This record gives C-alpha cells, structure tokens and sequence, in this order.
C-alpha cells in the first residue's frame, strides 16, 4: 500500500 | 469517547521537565495513534505536538523516546496528505534521516518507515525525502553481504520505502536517484521473499510508467528475463505487479518491446490471458495489444505462440474492459500486420465477435472496430478479396449492424461507418 501505519497485533 | 482529555494529559506529560514524564506521555500518544479505528491524529496535530515528537527524534540520551516519537509521527505521517504534511512542516525528514544511522536497528527501521509514508504522500514529498540525502543510508542499510542477516519485516520496510521513492509522476523521480536505486531493485527481484518481491515488482513498474528513455533504463539492466519469470509465479501480489511492469515496458520502443519478446514472456500468456482474475485477463490483453502495435516479425511471434485464438477468444467471452482491451489488440493487429497474417487472423474466427461488439455503448470502442474492418477490407483490396468478405460481413449481420451506426449520435462513427458501406457494400 501507498501508506501504512505501525498497528499491534 | 475520551480522546481529548487523554490529549490534554499528554501536552502537560511532554511539558514536564520529568523526562520520564515526557516519555510516557510519548508512549500515550504513540498508543492513541496506533488504535486501527480512526486514531486521533487531528486531535494531536491540533494540540501542537509535532514540534515536540520531532525534537525528540534528536534526543539522543534517551532512545526511548526517539523510538515512541518516531512512531507516533510514522503513524500521523500515513495519513491524509495534509496530516503528512504537518509532519513535513514540522522539520520530521531530515531528523528522521539522521535517525537511519542509529545503533539501534529498531529506531533506523522505524525512521524507514516514516519516510516511506512521507515519500508515498506524493512527488512533492518523495522529492523532499530525496533531496535531504535519504537514498544513500537507505541503501546503506541494504547494502548487507547477506540479505537474510535482515529480520524479515526490516528488508520488507525497507523494500517498500524504496518503492515509494520510485513512485508516482509529475515530475518522475530525479534521474540520478533512480540510477542510485535501481541495482538495488534489481539485486532484490532475486531474494525469495513474497512480500519483498511484489513491492520491488511494483517498484520497477513505477521507473516503467514513463517515457522510453525511463523503460529503457530498466531494461539495460537486464532484469526483464527475471520479471518474466515473475509473471509466471503462483502468487497473484506477485504476478499482478510483474505484469504491470512487462505491459509498460512494450510500451516502449520496438526493440524494447522485443527485449520482452526475447525474454519468453509469449509463453506465459496462454496463462494469463485465460487467469479467473478478470484484473489479470484485462492487463494482459492490454499487454498484448501493445506488442500487436509492434513490427510485423512481432506479430508473428504472438501468432507463432498460439495466441490469435487466445485473443478471439477473450473478444467473445470476456468481461467488457477486457473485450475493449481484445479489440485494441486486433486493431492493432490488422494496422502493422502483413496480409497473410490478417488472413490468419480471419481465418482464426475475429470477424463475428468484432461485428457483436459494434452494439456496445461505448463511442470509443465502436470507432476503433471501425476501424479493424477497414484495415481488413485494405488486406481483402490487395487480394482482389473485397467482396468475399463483404458477403462474410453480412452473412454474419455485421452489416445490419454498420448500418444501423448511421444512426449515431458522434459524427465520427456516422462518417466511418458511411464510408465502409459506401466502399464495400454498394
């Protein structure tokens, strides 16, 4: 994907 | 829905003087922006926080601290464009850009990622992100004997940061940072990682979507023989971009498109032209179509492959874009073709499933059937074959229908459909 964010699990 | 007061809490947390305050603080908003549902990213560039998150990138005695600060802008920064750019504004590239050389892998990799949604926000952005000097520690931190002495996810991120910076047009990537980056691509289109693989694939489509002299500095790399391989992998994230690649690539030169040709990349079309993804049917008979509008010994290669009933076949049965792709593809076809090969191609079945479309609501379309036939009738003209094929036409309705365009609405379509009736059926 163009842009991703950092999640948890 | 409690956000605002947690967002309080944090301005007064980041405020203290305590640095193991600011550092919880810093923990609550990287947790807020972290949540899948809507985190409150406007509610945090409101309260002022950028300035804040990005000086602590620098802090340089307390790495925790960069840590939380770098994810909680990577999360504002994979945001809307206007989210991503009160990052920008904050000063957050070339602090982040400073924090690619940290001795702490996992505080470099999240500076990775930040640039990544910085970069994909845009050309602006990415043009921003190569212009303060991110290319070289990025590949830096590739350039590693060992891909695998990487942890999966820190070559996947960096993978795709890369790929972002080869993203997008208007203005394409500055020439010399695609020069820069491209071996490395090439190097990774190599490793055996599905992930890496598609996101490098959909790198390289990106340096393809462009002019001739952009196509041709992937292909003098030699990588397209790799790329067709790749066209042929059982995973579609993979061959979707691969395909993307190819398809760009013939629309390049006649030699470029050849380097495909050579490749072997003929031989997976059988495949692909035949895929239940109706995505990869449509991308492959576009692919098709702009090696049909290559040289004559071209053509012949697509014949030689088996692939004319292939296309009459897709022109028949598939879905509507995919037909409208079909259609190029024999347009194409009879403009370059010789006349024994447009006596293949008739002799393949073309002129019943071209004459059905004729019906199709799309003026585009119609035009460049019309166009098909008049290409047929000037191979019938150099045959003395003109009324034999007229008498096919209409003893398929294909007349019925070419007439029934006098009634169209564009005056292109009644002028070209006038004039084959004119020609060859009076």
């Amino acid at each position: 994907p163009v842009k991703k964010p950092k999640i948890r699990r | 829905g409690t956000v605002n007061w947690s967002v309080d809490d944090i301005v007064k947390g980041i405020n203290s003087s305590n640095v193991e305050n600011q550092l919880q603080a810093t923990q609550a908003a990287r947790k807020l922006l972290s949540r899948e549902k809507q985190p409150p990213i406007d509610n945090i560039i409101r309260a002022g926080l950028i300035p804040k998150f990005v000086s602590f990138l620098g802090r340089t005695d307390c790495s925790p601290i960069q840590f939380e600060s770098a994810w909680a802008l990577t999360n504002i920064a994979s945001g809307t464009s206007e989210q991503t750019k009160a990052v920008v504004d904050g000063g957050a590239i070339p602090a982040f850009i400073s924090l690619l050389a940290s001795p702490h892998a996992h505080i470099s990799e999240q500076a990775v990622w930040a640039l990544g949604n910085i970069a994909g926000d845009g050309s602006v952005f990415r043009d921003l992100v190569i212009k303060y000097g991110a290319v070289d520690p990025l590949l830096a931190l590739l350039a590693v004997p060992d891909m695998s002495s990487l942890a999966c996810g820190y070559l996947r991120n960096l993978t795709w940061t890369l790929s972002n910076l080869c993203r997008n047009k208007n203005p394409a990537p500055p020439i010399d940072a695609v020069e820069q980056i491209l071996p490395t691509l090439v190097r990774l289109l190599h490793h055996d990682d599905p992930e890496v693989l598609a996101d490098t694939c959909w790198a390289i489509s990106y340096l393809t979507d462009g002019p001739n002299e952009r196509i041709g500095m992937v292909v003098k790399t030699g990588v397209v023989p790799q790329l067709v391989k790749l066209l042929g992998a059982s995973e579609l994230p993979i061959v979707t971009p691969a395909l993307r690649a190819i398809g760009n690539i013939v629309t390049g030169t006649d030699e470029q498109t050849q380097v495909v040709i050579d490749a072997g990349a003929l031989a997976v079309f059988p495949s692909l032209l035949t895929n239940p993804k109706t995505n990869i049917q449509k991308e492959a008979t576009w692919t098709m179509s702009n090696i049909t509008a290559g040289r004559q010994d071209q053509i012949q290669q697509v014949v030689n492959h088996g692939l004319v009933p292939f296309l009459v076949s897709v022109l028949s049965k598939a879905d509507f874009k995919t037909q409208k792709e079909a259609v190029w593809a024999v347009t194409n076809y009879t403009s370059g073709g010789t006349v024994e090969q447009i006596v293949y191609l008739v002799h393949c079945g073309i002129i019943e499933p071209l004459m059905n479309l004729l019906t199709a609501k799309d003026t585009k379309i119609i035009l460049v059937i019309l166009d098909a036939i008049s290409n047929i009738f000037q191979a019938a003209e150099k045959l003395g074959e003109t009324e034999k094929l007229s008498i096919m036409i209409e003893e398929c309705g294909g007349l019925d229908k070419i007439e029934a365009l006098q009634n169209h609405e564009n005056e292109s379509v009644y002028k070209a459909s006038l004039s084959l009736i004119e020609k060859y059926f009076s």
